[PDB]
RNA sequence: GGGGCUCUCGCUUCUGGCGCCAAGCGCCCGGCCGCGCGCCGGCCGGGCGCGACCCGCUCCGGGGACAGUGCCAGGUGGGG
RNA sequence: GCCCUCGGCCGAUCGAAAGGGAGUCGGGUUCAGAUCCCCGAAUCCGGAGUGGCGGAGAUGGGCGCCGCGAGGCGUCCAGUG
């Protein structure tokens, strides 16, 4: 609400403990659900990835 | 070479705490219950719907400090009276007394036992 | 032999977004107390900070064997506690009693501690030796302890631990001591002590005096400035031919 | 053969799965039965290390003697 | 009692008789009270340490024997429906 953007809810691994981090990412364009998103140094260029 | 801090956060560690052991008591004596047996149950009440309490519901009716609870005024009936009580209903008048509805248990006769009171 | 082949190895893998990260220390990236970073930051402000020589003339103390020599004839010397001093004093009144009320043992030389205590000694010229703690929670209280030291000639030297001459004078923490008399069998000892003393401390004040400390980068720094140098250097080696 | 030498001093991208509380190895310490010759046979337990490299002085990064703050000086200031 | 290991609602507390919030209904009864009293039918939550009773788990197969058979005994192997 008081938003034109649509906000994405991305869920990662937390890598030092058994958990899942959800995250409220502003959507790109184009992203989906059931979609994988990279966030990282390494990731590719790809829409969503950060 | 066993000393790991595994967590990025420092808590503070546990201390041991003692148990007061005072070297005078702050109160010479503990001052006794003054809400005891005879200041639970104050008089008990004569109306015309008490009186229909007693001969229908088996139950008596009494005046009762306003602080004490169902348990303390089942307790007071049954040791100053001597009888065995059902439940204990309880309400406070507009005039701030509160009045308790004690249901004697069957085998207990609100009659008779309203007439070694002294309240038939 | 009689392994069972049902136990098998499960090597996991710590890479990146694979298996769970173990736990390992990290005692290097621990959020501290607000005293406990306090009291490294200080360590490190006079890594940075440029001393001056009063202040920095406290970071040279004596070396493992010379302070265990000193302390070692510190401890013939040392004060007598309560207890000892009350006995001394029950046989003075037990033998005075008697018939005594003299024979004061000429009051064995003793170790004279305080910083009050010392300087007047100093000033005096009545001490032979004195050893001050490198660590006085104000430095205050000994930066003009050394330069008066060797204005008087007296020999003086830095030891580590305030805590060390404390257990000494059978206290916490002592500033410092001075010996100002030695029994006659110790003298010798007290000799070679003074010597060594004088050669590091007392005969090489102007260096003390004009040394400057601290004003050292941290390793981080120091690293980016190494590998700029040692990137200019290879520049220079193309440079040349 | 292979060192000064450059990226690597890496282990995860076609799927709307799963993923922690160690396996493995090495070194020991208790108790049991016993070859009753000790590294000695096996059985119930407990611990440490490598697995998970070492060292170090700011948690990591971005600014930085500026910004900022305190005091004075000049300007502007119907916002009051 | 102490030690090891694990433990971020990461913030006290207050804030709704219309929000969220387990589980009570029928009949009778008073001058004035009743889903609260009486009668009769329920139901929720909590407790039960020495364990209240049942039922479930869980009570089957193989081999050696006795026994006309039926059925019994010994050993071994299973069994968190
Ligand atoms: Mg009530
Ligand atoms: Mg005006
Ligand atoms: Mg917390
Ligand atoms: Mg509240
Ligand atoms: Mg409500
Ligand atoms: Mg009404």
């Amino acid at each position: 609400p008081g938003r034109g953007a649509p906000l994405a809810k991305v869920v990662f691994r937390d890598p030092y403990r058994f958990k899942k981090r959800t995250e409220l990412f502003i959507a790109a364009e184009g992203i989906h659900t059931g979609q994988f998103v990279y966030c990282g140094k390494k990731a590719q260029l790809n829409i969503g990835n950060v | 070479k066993k000393k790991i801090r595994t967590s990025p956060t420092f808590r503070r560690p546990k201390t041991l705490r003692l148990r007061r052991q005072p070297k005078y008591p702050r109160k010479s004596a503990p001052r006794r219950n003054k809400l005891d047996h005879y200041a639970i149950i104050k008089f008990p009440l004569t109306t015309e719907s008490a009186m229909k309490k007693i001969e229908d519901n088996n139950t008596l009716v009494f005046i009762v400090d306003v602080k004490a609870n169902k348990h303390q005024i089942k307790q007071a009936v049954k040791k100053l009276y001597d009888i065995d009580v059902a439940k204990v209903n309880t309400l406070i008048r507009p005039d701030g007394e509160k009045k308790a509805y004690v249901r004697l248990a069957p085998d207990y006769d609100a009659l008779d036992v309203a007439n070694k009171i002294g309240i038939i | 032999k009689v392994v069972n082949p049902l136990f098998e190895k499960r090597p996991k893998n710590f890479g990146i977004g694979q298996d769970i990260q173990p736990k390992r220390d990290l005692t290097r990236f621990v959020k501290w107390p607000r005293y406990i970073r306090l009291q490294r930051q200080r360590a490190i402000l006079y890594k940075r900070l440029k001393v001056p020589p009063a202040i920095n003339q406290f970071t040279q103390a004596l070396d493992r064997q010379t302070a265990t020599q000193l302390l070692k004839l510190a401890h013939k010397y040392r004060p007598e506690t309560k207890q000892e001093k009350k006995q001394r004093l029950l046989a003075r009144a037990e033998k005075k009693a008697a018939g005594k009320g003299d024979v004061p043992t000429k009051r064995p030389p003793v170790l004279r501690a305080g910083v009050n205590t010392v300087t007047t000694l100093v000033e005096n010229k009545k001490a032979q030796l004195v050893v001050i703690a490198h660590d006085v929670d104000p430095i205050e209280l000994v930066v003009f302890l050394p330069a008066l030291c060797r204005k008087m000639g007296v020999p003086y030297c830095i030891i580590k631990g305030k805590a060390r001459l404390g257990r000494l004078v059978h206290r916490k923490t002592c500033t410092t001591v001075a010996f100002t008399q030695v029994n006659s069998e110790d003298k010798g000892a007290l000799a070679k002590l003074v010597e060594a003393i004088r050669t590091n401390y007392n005969d090489r004040y102007d260096e003390i005096r004009r040394h400057w400390g601290g004003n050292v980068l941290g390793p981080k720094s120091v690293a980016r400035i190494a590998k700029l140098e040692k990137a200019k250097a290879k520049e220079l080696a193309t440079k040349l031919g």
